[PDB]
C-alpha cells in the first residue's frame, strides 16, 4: 500500500499535489499544464512547441547560459514535452535541491524573455525538425493516423505545426498562447519522491502565486471529434520493414467504457519477437504471429483525450508477402472480442492488468507523470483501490458489449509506411472487421 | 454425312458433337485465361499495372 497522495489548492486556483518516498533520496517536481497542441488554431500551429524551445533560451533575469549554469549547480536536470492536450516542465534534482528547481521552472513559464534573435535562431532549428522525424517511423505513423481519424480538426494536426507557421510565428502570438491556456486553473505542481507536501505548497505560494486565473474556471480535464475511416499508404520500396497501424474510435478519459477498453486491448496484447518470452504469451494472436513468422512486432494501444480516443493495434513486419496474413489474423483476433470471448480471456487479462497499473510506476518521475496525468484529465488521483474496483467490475459481458458498438463491422483508420504492396485496399481491410459465419 | 445427303446418321452424330463441342469450349476457355494469368488484363491505357493492382 502506496502513501496517500496529498492535494492542495491556492487561491488562484492552482492545484499542488504530491507523493512522498522518505526511501528515495531524489525528487520529481514539475507543471503539468492542461494544454497542448489541441489549443491552437490552424493559423498557429505549432506555437506550443516552438515556445518549449522558447522557455529554455532565457528569461528576464538568467540569460541562456546562467540558466544552463543554475541547472548543472544544482545538480539534476529538467525536461519538458509538448502532447496534443498536454504540457509538462519538471526537474529532476536532489531531496535539498527542490526549492532551486521550483524557482528555476517558476521563471521559465512566467517570465520568459522570447527575445526575437531567440525566435529567429529556433526558427532554422525546429525547420531541421521537420525532416528529422522522417526517420521515427512509430512517430511518422502515428502522426498520419491522427491526421486521417480527425481529418481536418484540431486533434488531427501535429505538434510541429507546418512549415509555413514556423516561418510566420512571432513572439507576440507566442505570448498571446501562454498567457491564454497556461492559467493557474489549468496548471498542477507535482512533487514525487523525497519531498514534503507542506514545503510544496509554501514554495507554490512564493512563486506561482501571481498567476492568472481565466475568466472561466472549467474542471481539470475538460474538453466535437469527428471519427474519419480512412487511409493514408506512404509506400516506400527501399525500406525493408512495413509499419502499419489500424485504429478505430476509441474512448475518453472519462469515459464509462474506459477499464473495459483496457481489458479490451489486453487480450490481443503485444508481441515482440527480440523478447524470449513472447513466444510462449497467452495472446491468440501473440500465438498465430510468432509460429507463422508474421511479424517483428505487434503493440495493442488505446489512447485517450478528453473527448475522444483511438484504439488499434500497431504492428511491423519484413514478411512482405504475408502481410495480408498478418491483417487478416490481427482483425480475426479482434472479431473474436465481439463474438467468442468468455471469462477465460477477460480474467486473464483483468489480472495482468490489475499488476500492470502498479507495475508501471516504479520511479519518482513515473510516479510524478501519474499523478500530473490523473490531475490533469481526470481532476483527482484515483487511489489503487478504486482501479482494482473498476477492473474487477469488467465482465465478459461488458467486454463483448463494447466491441460490439466499438470494433464490430466499423469503419478503421489505416496507415501504412513501408514496402506495403502487399496491404490489400481498404474495402478488403475493413470487411475483416466482421465475420460472415456470425 | 454417313451417307448420300444430309439425313439421319448426320443429325444424330451432330447431336453427339453438338453435345461435346461446348466442353471442349470451356477447356480451351480455361486455357486461354491459365496463358493470360502470367502477364494479367491489359489495361485501356495500354501500359503496366504493375504499379497499380486492385483485388
Amino acid at each position: 500500500v502506496s502513501p496517500k497522495t496529498r492535494t492542495s489548492n491556492l487561491k488562484n486556483g492552482l492545484t499542488i499535489a504530491s507523493e512522498s518516498n522518505p526511501l528515495v533520496q531524489t525528487a520529481t517536481v514539475g507543471v503539468w499544464i492542461d494544454a497542448g497542441s489541441r489549443n491552437e488554431n490552424a493559423y498557429n500551429n505549432g506555437t506550443a512547441h516552438f515556445f518549449e524551445h522558447l522557455a529554455f533560451k532565457g528569461t528576464d533575469k538568467r540569460s541562456q547560459h546562467q540558466l544552463e549554469l543554475d541547472i548543472e549547480n544544482m545538480g539534476g536536470h529538467l525536461n519538458a514535452y509538448t502532447s496534443r492536450e498536454s504540457t509538462v516542465y519538471y526537474a529532476k534534482s536532489f531531496k535539498d535541491d527542490v526549492p532551486k528547481s521550483v524557482e528555476i521552472l517558476a521563471d521559465i513559464l512566467q517570465h520568459s524573455k522570447l527575445a526575437e534573435s531567440a525566435i529567429d535562431r529556433e526558427r532554422e532549428v525546429i525547420t531541421r525538425e521537420l525532416e528529422e522525424v522522417n526517420k521515427q517511423y512509430e512517430e511518422v505513423v502515428f502522426d498520419h493516423l491522427h491526421a486521417t481519424a480527425f481529418m481536418n480538426q484540431p486533434l488531427g494536426r501535429t505538434i510541429l505545426g507546418p512549415r509555413e507557421n514556423i516561418q510566420t510565428i512571432t513572439n507576440t502570438e507566442l505570448r498571446k498562447f501562454i498567457t491564454e491556456n497556461y492559467t493557474a486553473d489549468r496548471m498542477v505542481l507535482v512533487g514525487a519522491g523525497a519531498v514534503d507536501h507542506d514545503a510544496l505548497v509554501e514554495l507554490a505560494e512564493k512563486y506561482f502565486s501571481h498567476l492568472p486565473s481565466s475568466q472561466s474556471p472549467v474542471p481539470l480535464g475538460t474538453p466535437i471529434p469527428n471519427f474519419v475511416g480512412s487511409e493514408v499508404r506512404l509506400r516506400d520500396d527501399t525500406m525493408p520493414v512495413a509499419h502499419i497501424a489500424i485504429a478505430v474510435e476509441g474512448v475518453s478519459w472519462t469515459s464509462e467504457d474506459y477499464y473495459t477498453a483496457l481489458v479490451a486491448q489486453a487480450i490481443i496484447g503485444n508481441y515482440d519477437r527480440a523478447v524470449g518470452t513472447s513466444r510462449h504469451q497467452g495472446s491468440r494472436l501473440s500465438n498465430i504471429v510468432s509460429e507463422n513468422n508474421l511479424a517483428n512486432s505487434f503493440q495493442s494501444f488505446s489512447t485517450s483525450y478528453s473527448d475522444t480516443g483511438l484504439w488499434g493495434i500497431y504492428l511491423t513486419s519484413e514478411n512482405t508477402t504475408q502481410i495480408d496474413d498478418l491483417v487478416h489474423f490481427t482483425l480475426k483476433e479482434w472479431n473474436r472480442l465481439s463474438t467468442s470471448v468468455s471469462n477465460l480471456q477477460v480474467e486473464r487479462a483483468k489480472s495482468q492488468l490489475k499488476a500492470g497499473l502498479l507495475l508501471s510506476l516504479d520511479g519518482t518521475t513515473y510516479v510524478a507523470e501519474d499523478i500530473g496525468r490523473q490531475l490533469t484529465t481526470l481532476g483527482r488521483r484515483v487511489t489503487p483501490a478504486e482501479v482494482e474496483a473498476k477492473l474487477e467490475a469488467v465482465t465478459e459481458h461488458d467486454v463483448r458489449a463494447w466491441a460490439q458498438k466499438t470494433l464490430y463491422d466499423k469503419d478503421i483508420a489505416l496507415v501504412g509506411l513501408g514496402p506495403i504492396e502487399g496491404l490489400y485496399d481498404y474495402n478488403r481491410i475493413r470487411n475483416d472487421m466482421s465475420m460472415m459465419r456470425w | 454425312w454417313g451417307g448420300f445427303s444430309v439425313g439421319n446418321p448426320t443429325l444424330q452424330r451432330f447431336f453427339a458433337l453438338h453435345y461435346l463441342m461446348p466442353f471442349v469450349l470451356a477447356v480451351f476457355a480455361l486455357l486461354h485465361l491459365i496463358a493470360l494469368h502470367t502477364a494479367g488484363s491489359s489495361n485501356p491505357l495500354g501500359i503496366t499495372s504493375n504499379v497499380d493492382k486492385l483485388s
